[PDB]
């Protein structure tokens, strides 16, 4: 999908990219450790201003960032509980994998759906235009993906009431 | 302008330092070892490395004139490397007494001294005494307030501009009595004792990148805003002459090397070396040195083979992943002068975050 | 609180045994496998389990076990395993009951999180509590219930068909820096019974016929170079084995040095494994040893033998001879450095009447206990904090 | 921006109000594979739909969902509506009310479980469910007509007089471009061409599309075809065989006006527009002959304005006009007329709104809709 | 026990925002006022239909700081009215006009407006987004990025 | 890393996945010694086996286990395994997963015993046995095609469209290199030259090798054969003696374009392709007959890819292109395409495992392996 999203998603990928630059750096607060310093917010100086691009009282990105860290958190459409199940289900599965998508947070911060963490380290060792490619292009399909599955849920919604009503 | 790839390491490559011969380099690969390496033909070789450091080497330099390497780590340490007759290089541990990690190193002009920034909201002035055979540490601590980004020296041994990440640039006298020849009353000043304050410029943001004039006349920084600022001095306790601030419209700049007294190239998360020019009247951006600002069967291969199915299995489709338009493919993290007389850079190298290392002539 | 029979699960690798709190046998005890295939989709409605599941590998089916060295490592085949357990055989609602689930102790955080969101989002149940499956196995050494029979002090040795690990409890509390694990057991020695009739290429070798012959022809001897010799001066030990082949007609394999040679995994796993070298009674003796002194006279005079793999004949006598070996010729040590005598320690390994489900009967047990409703996460709990409120390990010490 | 969707019974029709022609127009088709990947790395899909099912077909089994005008697959009609929003139109349903179409005389369930798909699963903000053939008149530019639409699965007729329409004297036939497909499947077999398949099925589809015409008397045109070569054609499969047709080019499309050929009692399409028009009030009659206005691409057929015409003077009396507008975007003309409705400032009052909706359930659509 | 009790915060106090940006020098009744003369220009520019002067003008002076919410959410009322009432063609005609200066206070406010969705229409402050970024490029962005918290 | 061992009839080929191309090639042939042994000591051995046996064929009885592409003696099959692992390979077998391959339409028996020998002798970790006409398919550098595979014992097609087999479609002719092998020998000792000896076949299968050729026009090449000396030429045996030839040189590679030479009833090569493009969907037809792939050895005399494009667009409609894809390392193209296979991500997923054999027993590769 894209073209009631493309205003949203080009100042998303506008700001996460003017946002993804990152750097190696070494804690102020404790000796021969780097922390991902936007996650610990322990040196204030080194934290860029938290921004939010948003479409919507409903869907909505936050972007926090500093010297070698980003974080990432989004609200996806939820305009039913029947939405509102397969999302907090769905996102629970995708960070449930975050070893394996190496950006992911294993949590998200409070009132969001799904968060990501961009460190230093990704954007030395992976292709970043690639990351925010990744980004936006979950954003994109995921309102396609859940609205796929309400579709299925509702297919099975028939196939036991089908199987149930005709041994009769 | 041209770009040359010299080398492709296979780790990122914050720094870098060639030798005066420009026979052999030395860099910072993402680890706790330094790499050298050296001519081979065209090509370049693996020589050696060092790996003294207990943690992530942060940044490394090589004196032109005396020929030694000097490291610093996030394990608070420096070492000095001094070449043996028998062809092998002498650690010497120095002891800089950082309360936190080593962030960035230079050798003076002179090569006498060497000052290594901190993360302990202090930089540490490095000098040899042949009376004991240390390398003793003073530390500049007055005004620093946070992270110390990178330094300069001056042309002449005293002076020592430093980048620090409150915003401000900052340029101290780092004198060292029992070393230095006295300072010449200059522009900056004439009473110039260890850590007496020329300077604390403002930016917009993170001061990454500092160097003074071939002339030693004028400042020039950059800033994590996107911005680089020229500085030109008038007295001491006087306001600047003119604080020209050029605002780009690329991605931050983190590197910094004026090209003569006139024209300045800057480099960083543009992935891009760029060209700008003035004087203390004005300043403007002018040209990107990389072409790739424009943005610009047969038998097939057992690798093709092979890769075009592991792409339509690990990615989307069989269709490759496209190169950047610029030579580096990463954020450009350090520039240095190659060639030509002091004050008329001829050209320059650079080292990035995705391992090249570039030669670029003007 | 609901007041309705907790219902307790121990999914083992081997055999899932389910049942209601306070019952004298497990309603059911049949294998951890699932039978799965290999216009509207329903290939998630197709499946089976247990016994019924074992009827369907000549239909097509592929049998799979989703709990591997004793953890649970496919989630969509043991979400599948649960809902089917639960609403086929146990045929409970879940928003009624509370539920004891079971699990090894080193068992990942992940795991008692994944099982956590099953049983709170997919079944919806009253509360879950995960209890350590050997620490259970404790209180199936009672002969009975009340406070007078309990003996809250001992070494509990389990080994099921996936995991052996040795917990030992005192004073009713689990001493958690000294559990020791091995992941050999019951199907390790199914897997070398196996390996030997394939060697001597019998005709039939199929995993059935290697799990029968372990529970029908195997021991635990002294030792292995003497039974050997035994074996050439004494020919009526090799056995003759009748097993009948999955396409129904009659076969006969002879039973050789398996005999003895299978059920020595336990007490030389070099055997089995390169990485796990400790025999099981000096892996028991390292667990004593390591558990703090006043409690150590306790912990040799209760060794709790528990689950299926340690019914081998003669397996509590060996190991009761080679630890009091062991515990002997190391107070002997002391005693020749002082020259003074010593009263010894007395080591007694218990096996016991309902050792076959130690767990089981533990878990039973323990949840007809008033106060067991507080020692769940209830499912009010989960609502507030998720299922990170199951990750914390209550057995080993904790940092925070 | 209101949406406009024709979910045709073989085409959807898909676009936006305002705009000229449907903004995407494709098979309404869903396919699954009925063979076994073999390759790994190839991005295998449990189902296509629309173009890509269409593209793929030589290894899909096709299914239509619509049957006769009438949804008869659910779960492969919410996929394509699924397609229509998130791939085709590429809009989120939610942020658009969106004008759906229907044939007359169709099940009241049909209309409510469309309803409540809408609202309940795509969550769409407002909708309605206007018929086919009103739609065709404001396409032509009407306020007084009798439609004759014919689709890929039904053929009716709406008469309309001054914008009142006459709903006991609408005529409804389960006979359109399918069946005439089925029909051409069957007697191509009679010259050898053995079709059988439900990819098959869409190159005698395109034959038909391709060659097929209504002869202007169909016992004259036999004995011509009869005698010569002359009204043969050939056409390339996708095979690179060529097939060549004869009489079976003009007896396909008489379908329409000779349903016994397909063994079904019924008028054909020019007695039941007759009996239409008869069933009408005595003096709106004589305005419905002079604006007779056909819709959907079963109307497209070479020579059929000039059978149609032929045939309805025979059957109506003499002393009057009959003058039939058959237009050169009629294709469309539903969804054009549809893209005009959902367009005009007087009925932006009459979407079923969702807060109309849930307060009534999806039994309000037969009180808000005709 | 004594492992949660924080030190940090009571024997090395941190650095301030207002260290690292250099405190505002007008105070708040002084910033209240110059900001209660503008939106009156503002208001009328968009009565007159000149809405594009409206901007132009508002745009002259930015409120700042901490003790203003009062204001700077009165301020950013009538920009995101402004720009809810300029017509898309006339953008890229008055954006290749504002000066970086210029430039980096309508961006810096449109992240303002993109935060409250609940009383601004987005939509029209993506638009602006688009054209800005697409007109004078990435860096107006991260001065945003970088910019003083109390804009 | 995991081993690539395509056990073909005529030549092992082994080596590892992601290598370039194998690095053990050798005659699938078991060697066993046929005279008086009268030197005691010497290093003799019981047995030989691959390049050991060829090289010392003059005093053996050479016999392949393996034949049509079924394992017919499995006790000098494991020898040949043996050799390939810890002589040729050089490795632990235990330590690497091993990809086989078979031919279609083979005997359920040969695959169950072929895993129950790398599960229980070799003790391999995990393994899996790949169709070889879908591997060439893989070396191809494609999704859909034809493959004609033809090796010393079998020749098969599979057509295959978006990575979807079409098992129906299938088609193996068990003729290929050692047929035509057998009919050299027939057909040379007419010119005066005995050959008899399973060595002496070897001689035959050295002169096939590179002395004959495919004739793109048979009966017109027979006349110029037949009445001049260019097409004649010679060879020289391990006696040292000469051998002539001539029109031998194209009559035992046309026996694949007319099995009737060698008493078979069959289509040749060319309508086996024809026959098996035929009994495919209508719509793939284009797409495979634009994608014939050879491979095997048996496919490389020289001309054969011009020959095969000839036949084919002879039988196919003249209105569409034929392509025939024949690299010059099809040689190798089902060993190539196991070491692509077998270095895919989602392979790794695919692998019968040591612990799934152990507890599934052999008949697990019917339900995993297709
Ligand atoms: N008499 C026996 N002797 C030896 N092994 C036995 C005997 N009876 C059952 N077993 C073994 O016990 C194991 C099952 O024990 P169980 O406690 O249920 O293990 P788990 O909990 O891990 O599934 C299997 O290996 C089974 O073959
Ligand atoms: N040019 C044409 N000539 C003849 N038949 C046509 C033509 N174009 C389309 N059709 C047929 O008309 C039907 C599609 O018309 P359409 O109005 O879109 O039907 P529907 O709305 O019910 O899906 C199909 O049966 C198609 O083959
Ligand atoms: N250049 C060639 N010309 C003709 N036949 C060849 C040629 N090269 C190999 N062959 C034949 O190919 C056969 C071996 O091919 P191969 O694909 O390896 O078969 P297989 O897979 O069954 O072992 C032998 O009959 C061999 O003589
Ligand atoms: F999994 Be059983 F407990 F070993
Ligand atoms: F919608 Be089609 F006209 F039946
Ligand atoms: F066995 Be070979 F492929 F003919
Ligand atoms: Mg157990
Ligand atoms: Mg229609
Ligand atoms: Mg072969």
């Amino acid at each position: 999908m894209s073209n009631t999203l493309r205003p949203y998603l080009n100042a998303v990928r506008s700001t996460l990219t003017a946002s993804l630059a990152l750097e190696e750096f070494s804690s102020e607060i404790v000796e021969r450790q780097s922390q991902p310093e936007v996650e610990v917010g322990r040196s204030p100086e080194i934290l860029l201003k938290p921004l939010v691009v948003s479409r919507n009282e409903q869907e909505q990105c936050l972007i926090e960032s500093s010297v070698n860290s980003v974080r990432f958190s989004i609200r996806i459409k939820q305009v039913d509980e029947i939405e509102r199940i397969l999302v907090r289900k769905f996102m629970q599965f995708l960070m449930g994998r975050a070893e394996s998508f190496f950006i992911l947070r294993r949590k998200p911060v409070q009132g969001y759906d799904i968060s990501f963490l961009i460190t230093n380290y990704h954007t030395e060792e992976m292709l970043k235009h690639k990351l925010v490619d990744f980004i936006i292009e979950f954003m994109e399909e995921v309102d396609a993906e859940i609205s796929e599955m309400k579709l299925f849920l509702n297919g099975r919604a028939r196939l036991v009431a089908e199987t149930y009503l005709s041994c009769f | 302008a041209t770009s040359q790839v010299l080398h492709i390491l296979p780790k990122p490559s914050y720094e870098h330092a060639f030798n005066s011969q420009r026979t052999e380099f030395v860099t910072t690969t993402a680890t706790n070892q330094v790499e050298l390496y050296e001519q081979d033909g065209n090509g370049w070789k693996h020589a050696r490395t060092f790996s003294d450091h207990d943690k992530i080497v942060t940044c490394v330099d090589w004196a032109p004139k005396s020929n030694r390497i000097v490291t610093c780590s996030q394990d608070r340490n420096a070492y000095v490397y001094e070449k043996r007759p028998d062809g092998t290089w002498k650690q010497t541990l120095v002891l800089l007494r950082l309360n936190r990690a080593a962030t960035f190193v230079r050798w003076s002009p002179n090569e006498d001294k060497f000052a290594v920034g901190s993360g302990a909201r202090v930089i540490s002035v490095c000098y040899f005494e042949q009376e004991n055979d240390w390398w003793v540490s003073k530390h500049l601590k007055r005004p620093l307030r946070s992270t110390i980004l990178s330094l300069d020296w001056h042309p002449n041994n005293v002076l020592l501009a430093a980048g620090c990440a409150d915003r401000k640039a900052y340029v101290l006298s780092a004198y060292v009595r029992d070393v230095d020849a006295k300072p010449e009353a200059s522009v900056w000043g004439s009473r110039l004792p260890f850590n007496t304050v020329c300077a604390e410029y403002p930016s917009g943001g993170w001061v990454h990148a500092v160097g003074f004039s071939p002339s030693g006349n004028a400042l020039a920084y950059a800033g994590h805003d996107s911005s680089v600022t020229i500085a030109y001095p008038s007295a001491p306790e006087q306001p600047p002459r003119a604080l020209i601030t050029v605002k780009l419209s690329q991605l931050p700049l983190r590197s910094l090397l004026w090209a003569n007294e006139s024209a300045i190239v800057a480099a960083g998360y543009n992935y891009s070396p760029i060209l700008l020019q003035g004087n203390e009247s004005g300043w403007a951006h002018t040209r990107d040195l990389d072409a790739g600002t424009s943005k610009t069967e047969g038998p097939v291969s057992f690798t093709a083979l092979r890769s075009t199915f592991r792409n339509m299995d690990l990615k989307g489709s069989s269709q490759s992943i496209s190169s950047l338009p610029t030579v580096h493919q990463n954020m450009i993290a350090t520039l240095r002068p190659y060639a030509g007389t002091p004050g008329n850079i001829t050209a320059f190298t650079s080292s990035g975050t995705d391992g090249r290392v570039v030669l670029w002539t003007l | 609180a609901s007041f309705n029979v907790p219902i307790i699960m121990d999914n083992g690798t081997g055999y899932s045994k389910l049942g209601y709190a306070g019952n004298d046998a497990p309603s059911y005890v049949f294998p951890t496998v699932i039978a799965t295939r290999s216009k509207r989709a329903t290939e998630d409605l197709d499946f089976f389990i247990g016994n019924d599941a074992l009827k369907k590998a000549s239909a097509g089916y592929s049998l799979d076990y989703p709990i591997r060295h004793g953890q649970i490592e496919n989630w969509d085949h043991m979400e599948r395993f649960w809902q089917q357990s639960l609403f086929k055989y146990l045929r409970c609602e879940p928003e009624d009951h509370y539920f004891l689930l079971t699990e090894p102790p080193l068992n990942p955080p992940e795991n008692r999180e994944n099982t956590a969101e099953i049983m709170f989002e997919s079944f919806n149940c009253a509360g879950l509590y995960i209890a350590v499956q050997a620490v259970l196995a404790l209180a199936a050494s009672w002969t009975s219930s009340k406070v007078t029979d309990r003996s809250l002090t001992g070494t509990v040795v389990d080994s099921g068909d996936g995991v052996t690990h040795i917990i030992p409890v005192a004073e009713g509390y689990v001493i958690g820096s000294s559990i020791k694990t091995m992941p050999l057991a019951g199907r390790d020695v199914t897997y070398f019974v196996q390996s030997l009739l394939r060697d001597r290429n019998e005709p039939d070798s199929s995993l059935k016929t290697a799990e029968r012959i372990k529970e029908e022809c195997c021991y635990v001897c002294p030792d292995i170079v003497k039974e050997f010799s035994r074996f050439d001066r004494e020919p009526d030990r090799y056995l003759k084995y009748a097993s009948e082949s999955i396409t129904g007609h009659s076969t006969t394999i002879d039973v050789g040095f398996e005999r003895f040679l299978a059920p020595e995994i336990f007490f030389n796993p070099e055997i089995a494994s390169s990485d796990f070298l400790t025999p099981l009674p000096e892996l028991v003796d390292n667990v004593v040893q390591s558990s703090p002194i006043d409690v150590r006279k306790g912990l040799y005079k209760n060794i709790v033998l528990s689950g299926g793999s340690t019914l081998f004949k003669n397996f509590g006598n060996r190991l009761q001879r080679d630890l009091k070996r062991i515990v002997d010729e190391r107070i002997h040590r002391s005693e020749m450095l002082s020259g003074a005598k010593s009263g010894g320690v007395d080591v007694n390994v218990i096996s016991h009447k309902r050792q076959r489900n130690a767990v089981w009967f533990g878990g039973s047990l323990l949840a007809q206990t008033p106060e067991f409703g507080s020692y769940c996460h209830t499912k009010a709990d989960y609502e507030e904090y998720g299922a990170s409120i199951a990750r914390r390990y209550q057995i080993f010490g904790n940092s925070l | 921006t209101a949406l406009v969707c024709d979910n045709g019974s073989g085409l959807v029709k898909a676009g936006f109000a305002g705009d000229d022609a449907p903004r995407a127009v494709f098979p309404s088709i869903v396919g699954r594979p009925r063979h076994q990947g073999v390759m790994v790395g190839m991005g295998q899909k449990d189902s296509y739909v629309g173009d890509e099912a269409q593209s793929k077909r030589g290894i899909l089994t096709l299914k239509y969902p619509i049957e006769h005008g009438i949804i008869t697959n659910w779960d492969d009609m919410e996929k394509i509506w699924h397609h229509t929003f998130y791939n085709e139109l590429r809009v989120a349903p939610e942020e658009h009310p969106t004008l759906l179409t229907e044939a007359p005389l169709n099940p009241k369930a049909n209309r409510e479980k469309m309803t409540q798909i809408m609202f309940e699963t795509f969550n769409v903000p407002a909708m309605y469910v206007a018929i086919q053939a009103v739609l065709s008149l404001y396409a032509s530019g009407r306020t007084t007509g009798i439609v004759l639409d014919s689709g890929d699965g039904v053929t009716h007729n709406v008469p309309i007089y001054e914008g009142y329409a006459l709903p006991h004297a609408i005529m409804r036939l389960d006979l359109a471009g399918r069946d005439l497909t089925d029909y051409l499947m069957k007697i191509l077999t009679e010259r050898g061409y053995s079709f059988v398949t439900t990819a098959e099925r869409e190159i005698v589809r395109d034959i038909k599309e391709k060659l097929c015409y209504v002869a202007l008397d169909f016992e004259n045109e036999m004995a011509t075809a009869a005698s010569s070569s002359s009204l043969e054609k050939s056409y390339e499969l996708p095979d690179g065989q060529v097939i060549t047709i004869g009489n079976e080019r003009f007896r396909c499309p008489e379908t329409l006006f000779q349903p016994s050929f397909i063994g079904m009692e019924s008028a054909g399409i020019h007695e039941t527009t007759y009996n239409s028009i008869m069933k009408c009030d005595i003096d709106i009659r004589k305005d419905l002959y002079a604006n007779n206005v056909m819709s959907g691409g079963t109307t497209m057929y070479p020579g059929i304005a000039d059978r149609m015409q032929k045939e309805i003077t025979a059957l109506a009396p003499s002393t009057m006009k009959i003058k039939i507008i058959a237009p050169p975007e009629r294709k469309y003309s539903v969804w054009i007329g549809g893209s005009i409705l959902a367009s005009l400032s007087t009925f932006q009052q009459m979407w079923i709104t969702k807060q109309e909706y849930d307060e009534a359930g999806p039994s309000i659509v037969h009180r808000k809709c005709f | 026990t004594f492992r949660t009790l924080d030190v940090d915060s009571i024997t090395e106090p941190v650095l301030t925002e207002q260290d690292i940006f250099p405190i505002r020098n007008e105070t708040a009744e002084q910033v209240q006022a110059a900001v209660s003369q503008l939106i009156p220009q503002a208001r009328s520019a968009i009565q007159t239909g000149n809405a594009l002067q409206g901007l132009k003008t508002l745009l002259s002076y930015v409120p700042y700081g901490n003790d203003v919410q009062e204001v700077r959410t009165q301020y950013l009322n009538a920009f995101v009215d402004v720009l809810s009432n300029i017509r898309a063609a006339d953008i890229p005609a008055f954006v290749k006009e504002c000066s970086t200066e210029e430039i980096d206070n309508i961006v810096n406010f449109i992240y303002r407006g993109l935060a409250n969705p609940q009383a601004y229409n987005s939509s029209v402050l993506l638009n602006w987004h688009e054209k800005v970024v697409e007109i004078s490029g990435i860096g107006c962005i991260v001065r945003v990025l970088n910019s003083r918290p109390d804009l």
